[PDB]
RNA sequence: AGCCAGGAUGUUGGCUUAGAAGCAGCCAUCAUUUAAAGAAAGCGUAAUAGCUCACUGGUCGAGUCGGCCUGCGCGGAAGAU
């Protein structure tokens, strides 16, 4: 795509839509009106869910505020809810912190045929797994 | 060496006088004269200047490779001339042109003046923009050291006289 | 497969061999089977590099000495005490 | 600190350090650190140099120490009149002649052994060099 | 700038180091990061 | 060796997670669009951040590189009528 005008991502799982203690100014030090955080996020995030951590983009214009677009949950956060332990790594491959499988993973990788760089259904099966592996994973398909 | 192996071009207008090891190359913007090191051979004929060694002088290729980069620059200077660029940065810093005297007011109790050498003259567009124009390249860098040495770039506010090809890296005002 | 060019020694003992090494050569010897030992003198630089590939110590080498050919194998080697060179080598007519 | 556990005698004639070395090929590992200059190694030097290589290789790779103090060094302290008996044993040294393999190593790649044995050479009082196992 | 009699550790700290001669001694410039600046020697 | 730019993604990698996004941490060292590209060596700390960078491609056109056997010399090398 095109050149940069400040677009990154600062937030955790959807526990707060416009939070004070979590991020602070750092998300509204530029042109980010901390109001659109809930007045755009809720205005649009009540369409997929408001409970997984999603990283988004940021678009500030010379006019008023910004429009951000989401798209897919992070691969690593997916393992806390339904795969293994409560947080993830912590103590990775010293012991055997679990046994997921290729099956559980794919339903949240194939569904990403645009935001997941890859014209190969197969790649997502192992690429999303790439995020999910450092947390000490034995693959038992 | 590899510089030395590539000769220099002499287009029209150029003059080339080779009295042994004395050289006078003149064009449309000067009469640049230089005493050539003994251990060199700038030869003529054709429309070129080969730079070789002379038997009995040790280094030679380093010496004739220097004449290459020297006469190279000379031939450019007597046609197109050289231009450096000192942009001023740091408040209360004047720059104006009173002929061939540069007006500097760089935060001191005394505005410093600088008289320009021979063919190296110069001017100003504004109070933060200096631009010199000359023939010799050994001298514009020299004038640039004099003009620059007066007020060097302080590295905390990037203040002072700086080149325009200049990288003014800064660091943080300590801690606590 | 390696072929070493050698000349026969005209002297022997410590003086000549230190003089040989002073002359950037070094002695070696060929013995074995029914025939008599053969005192030889070798060019130093050539054998140093050869024996830097394991093949030297397990293959049949060919010594060319006065334009003939003696088939031998390396059997023992004296190396310089602390420099990368050679003081002497044994070859056996095996 | 390496030291003989017991010896027949406490004290020893000065003796000399003539001749060439016997330990001249790498006989246990794949790479070696060899003595070039001539001299005496104190037990404290050998220990300081042994540490340097073990810092560098983590708890990986095995190391052999081919030299051993064995020789007691005596000294008379300050403010003592000459004569009146041989000094007290203060520390222990090994006599080194050029060519002695001092240290060997095997279990790391050659490039790392040279680096690891090198971070030791600055601890030794004699010049040294890196040597390798050799076929035959 | 410090002295030291061993530039083997100077020339590798930052990439912008090269070592020159200059006078009788042997200097180690770095007009990129002037912290990493070494000399090798005294005088007369 | 110069120089053109590329140096894009799984990805704040999860992580004791105060902001840790390579980026003061814990460990791991997967695999993604490929000529390339590390869950990364660094300027940096509110955090992306920015640019060189590790890697290749277009260009340049006959050599480059530094270890052996060694002769000689340079640095290290400051004292008092
Ligand atoms: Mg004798
Ligand atoms: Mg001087």
């Amino acid at each position: 795509a095109k050149k940069v005008q400040a677009y990154v991502k600062l937030q955790v799982a959807a526990g707060m839509a416009n939070p004070s203690p979590p991020v602070g100014p750092a998300l509204g030090q530029q042109g980010v009106n901390i109001m659109e955080f809930c007045k755009a996020f809720n205005a649009k995030t009540d369409s997929i869910e408001k409970g997984l951590p999603i990283p988004v983009v940021i678009t500030v214009y010379a006019d008023r505020s910004f429009t951000f677009v989401t798209k897919t949950p992070p691969a690593a956060v997916l393992l806390k809810k339904a795969a293994g332990i409560k947080s993830g790594s912590g103590k990775p491959n010293k012991d055997k912190v679990g046994k997921i499988s290729r099956a559980q993973l794919q339903e949240i990788a194939q569904t990403k045929a645009a935001d997941m760089t890859g014209a190969d259904i197969e790649a997502m099966t192992r690429s999303i797994e790439g995020t999910a592996r450092s947390m000490g994973l034995v693959v038992e398909d | 060496s590899r510089v030395a192996k590539a000769p220099v071009v002499v287009p029209a207008g150029v003059d080339v006088k080779i009295n042994g090891q004395v050289i006078t190359i003149k064009g449309k913007n000067g009469e640049l004269t230089r005493t050539l090191n003994d251990a060199v051979e700038v030869k003529h004929a054709d429309n070129t200047l080969t730079f070789g060694p002379r038997d009995g002088y040790a280094d030679g290729w380093a010496q004739a490779g220097t004449a290459r980069a020297l006469l190279n620059s000379m031939v450019i200077g007597v046609t197109e001339g050289f231009t450096k660029k000192l942009q001023l940065v740091g408040v209360g810093y004047r720059a104006a042109v009173k002929g061939n005297v540069i007006n500097l007011s760089l935060g001191f109790s005394h505005p410093v003046d600088h008289q320009l050498p021979a063919g190296i003259t110069a001017e100003c567009p504004t109070q933060t923009e200096i631009v010199l124009k000359g023939a010799d390249k050994q001298v514009i860098g020299q004038v640039a050291a004099d003009l620059r040495a007066y007020r060097r770039p302080e590295p905390y506010k990037g203040k002072g006289v700086r080149y325009a090809d200049e990288v003014v890296r800064t660091k943080e005002a300590k801690k606590k | 497969m390696f072929t070493i060019n050698a000349e026969v020694r005209k002297e022997q003992g410590k003086g000549a061999s230190r003089r040989l090494r002073a002359a950037n050569k070094f002695p070696a010897i060929i013995y074995g089977g029914k025939e008599a030992p053969l005192a030889i003198e070798l060019d130093h630089d050539k054998v140093m590099n050869m024996q830097a590939k394991a093949e030297f110590y397990s293959e049949v080498l060919t010594i060319v000495v006065d334009g003939k050919e003696i088939k031998v194998k390396a059997q023992d080697v004296q190396r310089h005490p602390y420099k990368p060179k050679l003081q002497h080598i044994d070859f056996v007519r095996a | 600190m390496l030291q003989p556990k017991r010896t027949k005698f406490r004290k020893m004639h000065k003796g000399r350090n003539r001749g060439l070395a016997q330990g001249t090929d790498v006989s246990f590992g794949s790479f070696g650190l060899k003595a070039v200059g001539r001299g005496r190694l104190t037990a404290r030097q050998i220990e300081a140099a042994r540490r340097a290589m073990t810092r560098a290789v983590k708890r990986q790779g095995k190391i052999w120490i081919r030299v051993f103090p064995d020789k007691p060094i005596t000294e008379k302290p300050l403010a003592v009149r000459m004569g009146k008996g041989k000094g007290n044993v203060e520390y222990w040294v090994a006599l080194i002649q050029p060519g002695k393999v001092l240290y060997e190593m095997d279990g790391v790649p050659e490039e790392l052994a040279r680096e690891a044995f090198k971070l030791a050479a600055a601890k030794l009082p004699i010049k040294t060099t890196f040597v390798t196992k050799t076929v035959m | 700038m410090k002295v030291l009699n061993s530039l083997r550790t100077a020339k590798e700290r930052h990439p912008d180091c090269q070592i020159v001669k200059r006078k009788g001694r042997l200097y180690v410039i770095c007009k990129s990061n002037p912290r990493f600046k070494a000399v090798q020697g005294r005088k007369k």
